[PDB]
């Protein structure tokens, strides 16, 4: 998949196919973020780095940030 | 248009003198 | 106009049942057995929720001022909750901003009558405005 | 460990460099006067009656 | 395991670059990063 | 050169890595921006500057 | 073993590269440099006034006349010099004393 | 008698028709491609080493377009 | 004899603020020392991640110097021109005052070459002030 | 007009002038005291290459006879083309 | 482009041969030679 | 690299890891299958 | 006159300083061709034609720090002045020209009278020498004059758009709320493509400006190496 | 003697020039379509990527005519 | 009687008719680029010298432009 | 009545409307190489007997131009 101009990178298959239909999954071993791993959306179980977080709250903190510069002169003027 | 300009050509141009002869061998070694 | 319509709806289905929630499946064919909304449904579940919670957020608000000044939230004060505060900080300024704004009732400060500004206001393209 | 040491020492007069600059160097010749230099003489003769 | 790198590559692909034979081909058949 | 590294599927994702965090801040900013300068450049109170006819830029460079 | 690059300190590494390396370019360069400082490092005072100013020239304070008038009292000041005398005015002392009871 | 004169508005004239220089450089644009698809099908085992050509004279071509375009501005602005 | 030719005489010890220094490499290798991050002739890498974090923190800072530094002189010089032709003029207004005034600027500046031009021609029959308001 | 202000340096910090009288004198009050010392003959070829380029051009400039005018290198104004002085 | 061998002293031919701007300058008109560029050009 | 080590592994890390480790034949013949399901459903 | 200023790099200086205190493989290279002279094994040069390659390197290092980086708005292209440029060009073609002349190998410039002895010598061959060493000097004006026109032009151009694009997003926004709303939705679609389709374009027009610019001194070298072959 | 004289009209003039550049335009497209037709009729297998390459032709050839176009509308309110 | 006018703003008028020139400097560089691209699909194995001639059109092109550049510079600047 | 009036900067557009001819110089030269090229991957044994040909053209062609230039630069200083 992409995310504008960056692309999301796929593992060439190593394997032929004889040999992988004898391979036997057992997602018992594999590690509690990646289960159900789906190369379509890898992270989608990936943890949070900051607990309760979200993208879209760090969204609304920049566009705070941009209502600040552009409002503070208004309420706190400064002479030349 | 200072592109095309001259007025201070001498000191603008130090700037590619400098990184000619003292930051190239820096990036060299 | 009915294309359109039709694709859209197929689209949206198509999605709805891309979806593997268990929950919201289950809501989803209840509803739609019932012949109920499932939307409005939630909707008014939260709401009743948020009004018999109301006074366990003051529980919660008084016991969070107690943990504040008590000096037990500096004591494990970590780099993460610097970055919350930094928010909320942001947050509180923006929000002093915007209610200095509303308070005035206007973007700019009013123009006091002896400034010389006060031509700007006699040449006003619209005065209703 | 030469080049580690010599690179970091770089990086922090680059950093020191890189914010004057950028939010404390005030620009030359200003319309208002109020921030930098409007540019000064230098090499000027000292003690020299005859030159005149 | 760490989180060390490794041999640096260039962002290349040892399989068809010029000097491929000086990688070594294991029995994948996918040339090594390194010597 | 683009060739490999984190990328979010979707937006919900950027939160999972710190720079992504970083850059999906700027992008707040970026695009909020533009609706402070709608309001703030369109407020009913404001007011062209009276003496906007006493000079302008383009008598300077001409 | 010895390699210029690696084992030479900077300086030295400098001076390798342009003199056994890229003398011809270095030559070159200082050729270019003192052309360039010996025909384009003047600007005329109204060259300053049109284009030396990045938001234009500020007229209501003249910067440049109070820079040479600190030049000009500096050097009088050092080099003891008698802006009196008959050849800057070209009239006698005299007559300078003449003119200023007379104007 | 000697009558000095400045019309300010020759500009415009001047800056149109640099763009006049803009009609062969798109022209000679479109020439290329026009060569690569009857190129490509006449040997399409070279299709992609025959588009980085392609694309290498978009540029030269298009080069010379900027250098009118540059003069546009320069009177434009001026 | 005086100074060495050799980069071997060392100055310090080969222990020399040995901690801080490697913090400062690991901070540079963990995201460059990759196999995905090949750089195209050394200035642009391939992992996304130093794009992401580079281009906002260098618009960032360039926008604050350009806005701080630049065009305040802009600015000032049309406030200054534009009541009384000198600083202490300027001054003997309000914040308020010169708070419209530079907002006036910025609106200028944003219409540029694609808006009305009764911003700074003025129309016959107008009311307000010419240029020899103040000559 | 604007858009090409655009492509000016950003970070201009300090602007110096010097007649070239006064520095040319400096420099050649530096080359007579380190070509001074008796230890340096005149016919080293480090003399020469200090004196006798500098001597050719000013002997140039002397014997120059030009039936044009060229006007001062130093004006105060030098951009009106019709006022050479 | 490609390496340049200097010719023999056989393969030069005679200076009588070459043409000047109108003709060939021989016996009565040698010191003509001298003076003449294009005959020097194709010499 | 004893100095990274306090910097762990990113995402990004932990599925290079997870995809090219010891249980690489086993991701691989799950996401081969998948993608075989998922291409025979779209058609 | 003497004015001291900054370059706009000092950011990327210190990147360089952090990201390569430790060595890196390089791969990719915009000009490749200053590295492969000669195709034909067994041909060789007693020319040290590997000269050029510290030099391209780093001019192409030098020039993407700055016009790469200048897409970002407000970065600042310092070197960005006709004459400069002129200089570069010029302390490069004339060292590598010097370097050939200083042979003293006459014989080296036989290939500059164009044409066979068919030709009249003085009439056409001559002239065709005059043509072809003022192309040389042309070639020279010619590079460092398109490497400052593409810059010129492209930001140029660039500039008026965001400076229309900013003008309709900012006062023309409303029109969202109003029905004329799907026009402002086109027109901004339309702007959105034209900013990435800029953005690519200048970005592709950078790197092959390079190309190019390392490529004419290139030719210059090459067209007056002589290759000989091992026996 | 010094006079100066502004002429107002002059900017119809020059954008009407500009609108020129259009014609090497609009032709270069067309000759690239042209192109595009043959190299299908002769490898008609390639109805893709020939048609690819057209339309990143038309593209660039389109660049040159809105580049153009900026001076025309420009110049017209100025 | 002898009047002596002199015209401030018509060396705009010279710059523009100068660029124009530009445009069949353009278009023979995309001429020589499509018979290059069209020559190459008939013989690649010398895809290689040819594109060596097609550069050597290209510098024996693009410096006539730069005498019709170089004239508007003269009349641009003075 | 009897009025003479002398122009000072009409010699401009005449300098510029003489540099319009190389336009036609650099295709003809675009149209020679283009041929060129075309013609050395027909018969590519007489690569150099087509190679001094295409310079002869060129040769006359930039004689032309020079004849051209000469009546621009005559006119810009007379
Ligand atoms: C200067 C001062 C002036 C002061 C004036 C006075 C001020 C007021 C004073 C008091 C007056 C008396 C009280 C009046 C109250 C009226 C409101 C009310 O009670 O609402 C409850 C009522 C629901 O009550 P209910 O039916 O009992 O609900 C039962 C359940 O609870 C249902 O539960 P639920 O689960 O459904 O809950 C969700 C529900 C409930 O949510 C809410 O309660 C919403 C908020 C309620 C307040 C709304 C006030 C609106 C007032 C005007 C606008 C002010 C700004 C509002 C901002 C809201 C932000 C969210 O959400 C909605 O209501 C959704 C509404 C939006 C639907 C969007 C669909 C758009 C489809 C478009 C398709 C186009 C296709 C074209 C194809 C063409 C092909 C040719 O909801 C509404 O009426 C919603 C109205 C929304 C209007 C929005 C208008 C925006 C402006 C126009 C659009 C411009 C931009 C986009 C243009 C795009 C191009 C076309
Ligand atoms: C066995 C003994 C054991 C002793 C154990 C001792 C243990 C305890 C520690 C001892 C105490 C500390 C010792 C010093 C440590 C220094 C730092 C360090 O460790 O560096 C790493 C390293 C450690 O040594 P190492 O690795 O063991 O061995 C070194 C290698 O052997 C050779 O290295 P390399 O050749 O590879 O590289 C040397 C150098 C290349 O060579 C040079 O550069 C040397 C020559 C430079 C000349 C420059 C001036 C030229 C002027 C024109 C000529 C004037 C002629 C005048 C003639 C007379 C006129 C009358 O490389 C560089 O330039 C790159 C490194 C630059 C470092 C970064 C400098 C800036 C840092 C700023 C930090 C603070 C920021 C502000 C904070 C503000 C907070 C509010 O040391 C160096 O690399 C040495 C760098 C020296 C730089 C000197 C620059 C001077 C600039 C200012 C001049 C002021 C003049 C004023 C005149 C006024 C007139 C009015
Ligand atoms: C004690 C030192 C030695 C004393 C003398 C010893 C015995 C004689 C030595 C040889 C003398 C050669 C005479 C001329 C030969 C023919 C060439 C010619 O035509 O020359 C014209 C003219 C000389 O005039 P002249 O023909 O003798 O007759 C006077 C006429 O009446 C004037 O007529 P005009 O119309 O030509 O006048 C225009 C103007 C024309 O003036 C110019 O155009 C000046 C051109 C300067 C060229 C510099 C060459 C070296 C460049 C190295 C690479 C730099 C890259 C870029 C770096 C940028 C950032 C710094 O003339 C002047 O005012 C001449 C003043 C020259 C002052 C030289 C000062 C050099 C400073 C170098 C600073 C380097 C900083 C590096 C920092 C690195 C830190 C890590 O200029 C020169 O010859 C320039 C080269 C002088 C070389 C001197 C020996 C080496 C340097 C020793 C001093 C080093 C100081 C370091 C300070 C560091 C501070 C941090
Ligand atoms: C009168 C007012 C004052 C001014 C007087 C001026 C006199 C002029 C005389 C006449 C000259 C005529 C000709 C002028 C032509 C100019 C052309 C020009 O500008 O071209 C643009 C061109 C721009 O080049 P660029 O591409 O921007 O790169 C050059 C950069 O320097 C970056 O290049 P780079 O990074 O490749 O360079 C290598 C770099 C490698 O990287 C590093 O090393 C990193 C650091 C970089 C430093 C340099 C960047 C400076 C950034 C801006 C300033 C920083 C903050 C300063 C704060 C000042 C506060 C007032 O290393 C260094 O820079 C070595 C120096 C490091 C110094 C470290 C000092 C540490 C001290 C620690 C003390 C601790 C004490 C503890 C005590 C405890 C007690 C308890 O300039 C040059 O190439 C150089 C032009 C210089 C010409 C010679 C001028 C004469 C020397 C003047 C020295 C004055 C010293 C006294 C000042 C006192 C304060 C007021
Ligand atoms: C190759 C290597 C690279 C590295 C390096 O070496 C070479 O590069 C070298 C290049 C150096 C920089 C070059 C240039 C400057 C600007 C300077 O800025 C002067 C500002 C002052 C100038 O004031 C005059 O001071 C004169 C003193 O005699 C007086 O006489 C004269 O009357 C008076 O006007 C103060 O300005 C006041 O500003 C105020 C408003 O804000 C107001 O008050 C008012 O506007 C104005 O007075 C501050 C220092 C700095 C950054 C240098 C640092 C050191 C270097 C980085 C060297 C470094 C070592
Ligand atoms: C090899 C090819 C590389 C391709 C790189 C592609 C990058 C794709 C970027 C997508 C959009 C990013 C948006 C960032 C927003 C930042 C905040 C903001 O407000 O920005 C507004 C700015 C400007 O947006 P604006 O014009 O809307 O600003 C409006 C502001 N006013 C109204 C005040 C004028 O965004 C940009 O300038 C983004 C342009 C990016 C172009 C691509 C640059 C590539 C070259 C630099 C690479 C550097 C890598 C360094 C790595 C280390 C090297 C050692
Ligand atoms: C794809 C769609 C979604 C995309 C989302 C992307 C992010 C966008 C975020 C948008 C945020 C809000 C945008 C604001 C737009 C401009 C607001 C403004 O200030 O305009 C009002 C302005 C008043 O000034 P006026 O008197 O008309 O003339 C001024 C001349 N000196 O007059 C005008 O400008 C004329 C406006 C006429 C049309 C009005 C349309 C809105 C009507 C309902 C508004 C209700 C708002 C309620 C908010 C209350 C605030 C206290
Ligand atoms: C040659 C001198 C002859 C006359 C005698 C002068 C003696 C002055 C008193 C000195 C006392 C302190 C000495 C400390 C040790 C100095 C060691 C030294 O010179 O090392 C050079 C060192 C750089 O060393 P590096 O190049 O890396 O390798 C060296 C090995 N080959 O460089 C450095 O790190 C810098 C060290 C500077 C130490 C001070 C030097 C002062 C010299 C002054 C000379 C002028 C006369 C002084 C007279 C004083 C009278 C009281």
């Amino acid at each position: 998949y992409n995310m504008l101009v960056f692309r999301d990178p796929k593992r060439r298959p190593q394997l032929s196919e004889e040999e992988r239909a004898k391979v036997v999954v057992n997602q018992a071993e594999w590690p509690e973020e990646f289960k159900d791993f789906d190369p379509d959306d890898p992270y989608k179980n990936s943890p949070e780095i900051i607990k309760g977080m979200s993208s879209w709250n760090l969204f609304l903190w920049g566009v705070e940030c941009a209502f600040i510069y552009q409002f503070y002169e208004l309420v706190f003027p400064k002479s030349i | 248009l200072e592109p095309m300009s001259t007025w201070y050509l001498a000191s603008w141009a130090m700037v590619w003198y400098y990184a000619f002869f003292f930051w190239m061998p820096m990036v060299w070694t | 106009l009915c294309n359109a319509a039709s694709k859209v709806q197929a689209r949206s289905a198509k999605k709805l049942a891309a979806l593997t929630d268990a929950g919201i499946q289950k809501t989803i064919s209840e509803h739609n057995a019932n012949g109920t909304d499932a939307a409005v449904s939630s909707t008014k579940r939260y709401l009743a929720e948020q009004r018999q919670l109301f006074h366990y957020r003051v529980v919660r608000f008084f016991d969070e001022c107690h943990y504040i000044i008590s000096g037990e939230y500096f004591a494990q004060y970590t780099k993460v909750n610097l970055i919350w505060d930094l928010r909320f900080l942001t947050k509180l300024v923006v929000l002093f901003l915007i209610g200095t704004v509303l308070g005035r009732q206007s973007i700019f400060p009013p123009i006091d009558p002896d400034s010389p500004l006060v031509e700007a206001l006699v040449t006003k393209v619209n005065p209703n405005y | 460990e030469i080049q580690s040491r010599k690179k970091y020492f770089q990086t922090l007069g680059y950093l020191v460099a890189f914010i004057y600059l950028y939010f404390l160097m005030p620009k030359e010749k200003s319309f208002s006067g109020l921030s930098g230099p409007d540019g000064h003489w230098i090499m000027l003769p000292k003690g020299r009656p005859e030159l005149f | 395991v760490g989180n060390g790198p490794t041999f640096s590559t260039g962002g290349e692909c040892m399989n068809t670059c010029d000097i491929q034979n000086a990688f070594p081909m294991n029995d994948r058949g996918v040339r090594s990063s390194s010597p | 050169m683009l060739l490999g590294g984190f990328v979010p599927r979707r937006f919900s994702q950027f939160n999972r890595d710190p720079c992504w965090m970083f850059f999906i801040f700027s992008v707040g900013f970026w695009l909020g921006e533009y609706p402070a300068m709608m309001i703030k450049y369109n407020a009913r109170d404001l007011v062209y500057d009276p003496h906007r006819y006493v000079w302008s830029h383009h008598d300077d460079h001409h | 073993v010895y390699t210029r690059w690696k084992c030479d300190r900077l300086p030295v590494f400098q001076l390798k590269l342009f003199t056994q390396e890229y003398p011809m370019h270095a030559a070159v360069g200082i050729f270019t440099i003192i052309f360039l400082w010996k025909h384009m490092s003047h600007c005329s005072e109204e060259t300053e006034r049109k284009y030396g100013w990045w938001a234009g020239y500020p007229y209501w304070r003249d910067p440049i006349a109070r820079r040479n008038e600190t030049k000009y009292k500096q050097m009088i000041i050092n080099n003891d010099v008698d802006i009196t005398h008959p050849k800057w005015t070209g009239c006698s002392v005299e007559q300078l004393e003449e003119l200023s009871r007379v104007v | 008698s000697t009558v000095a004169i400045s019309v300010q508005g020759l500009h415009y004239v001047g800056t149109g028709l640099a763009a006049i220089a803009l009609a062969g450089v798109g022209l000679g644009i479109g020439t290329i491609f026009g060569n690569l698809l009857v190129a490509c099908a006449r040997q399409p085992n070279l299709t992609k080493m025959l588009f980085n050509y392609a694309i290498l004279g978009f540029a030269l071509t298009e080069a010379i377009g900027l250098f009118a375009l540059m003069l546009a501005f320069l009177m434009l602005f001026s | 004899v005086l100074f060495s030719t050799y980069r071997s005489s060392r100055l310090v010890s080969k222990e020399f603020l040995h901690g801080p220094v490697m913090r400062f490499r690991a901070l540079g290798e963990y995201y460059f020392q990759r196999a995905w991050n090949g750089t195209l002739n050394w200035a642009l890498p391939g992992e996304y991640r130093l794009y992401a974090v580079m281009i906002p923190f260098i618009y960032f800072y360039h926008r604050w110097h350009n806005d701080h530094t630049l065009d305040r002189d802009h600015v000032e010089k049309a406030m200054i021109m534009r009541w009384g032709g000198t600083l202490e003029d300027v001054r003997k207004l309000s914040a308020k005052d010169q708070l419209r005034v530079r907002c006036f600027t910025d609106i200028e500046k944003l219409y540029s070459a694609y808006g009305p031009k009764d911003t700074y021609l003025q129309p016959p029959g107008d009311t307000l002030p010419g240029k020899d308001f103040y000559r | 007009s604007n858009p090409a202000d655009h492509f000016r340096p950003n970070l201009k910090a300090l602007t110096l002038y010097a007649e070239r009288q006064h520095y040319v004198d400096r420099w050649l009050h530096v080359k007579e005291r380190w070509l001074a010392p008796w230890y340096l003959p005149w016919w080293s070829p480090l003399f020469q290459l200090g004196t006798w380029y500098s001597q050719r051009s000013r002997n140039l400039f002397l014997v120059e006879n030009h039936l044009s005018y060229r006007p001062y290198k130093f004006r105060r104004n030098d951009e009106d083309r019709n006022n050479p002085y | 482009g490609e390496l340049f061998v200097r010719p023999k002293l056989e393969e030069i031919p005679p200076a009588d041969q070459c043409r000047g701007f109108f003709g060939p300058l021989n016996d009565s008109l040698k010191f003509l030679r001298l003076l003449d560029i294009k005959w020097m050009m194709n010499r | 690299y004893d100095h990274l080590a306090s910097w762990g592994k990113d995402a990004f890390l932990r599925r290079l890891e997870f995809e090219n480790g010891p249980l690489r034949d086993q991701v691989e013949a799950h996401t081969q299958r998948l993608l075989a399901e998922r291409a025979a459903i779209a058609k | 006159m003497f004015l001291f200023f900054f370059c706009d790099l000092f950011w990327l200086r210190l990147l360089l300083c952090m990201y390569y205190c430790v060595w890196s493989r390089l791969c990719f290279i915009v000009y490749f061709n200053c590295l492969m002279l000669i195709f034909d094994f067994l041909l060789f040069c007693l020319f040290d034609l590997y000269l050029f390659v510290g030099l391209c390197l780093f001019l192409l290092l030098w020039f993407m720090l700055f016009n790469l980086y200048s897409l970002i708005l407000y970065y600042c292209i310092t070197y960005l002045n006709l004459y400069l440029l002129f200089c570069i060009v010029f302390l490069l073609y004339i060292a590598f020209l010097f370097l050939f002349c200083f042979l003293c190998d006459f014989f080296l410039f036989n290939n500059l009278l164009v044409g066979d002895s068919f030709m009249d010598v003085f009439f056409i061959r001559f002239l065709l020498c005059f043509l072809e060493c003022f192309s040389l000097l042309c070639r020279c004006l010619s590079t460092f004059l398109r490497l400052f026109c593409n810059l010129l032009s492209s930001h140029f151009l660039l500039l008026m758009f965001f400076d229309f694009f900013y003008f309709i997003f900012v006062f023309f926004f409303y029109g969202v709320f109003c029905y004329w709303f799907i026009l402002f939705i086109f027109v901004f679609c339309f702007c959105l493509l034209f900013y990435v389709f800029l953005y690519l374009l200048d970005l592709f027009a950078a790197i092959l400006q390079l190309f190019i610019f390392c490529n004419m001194i290139l030719q210059l070298i090459m067209d007056f190496l002589l290759f000989l072959l091992f026996v």
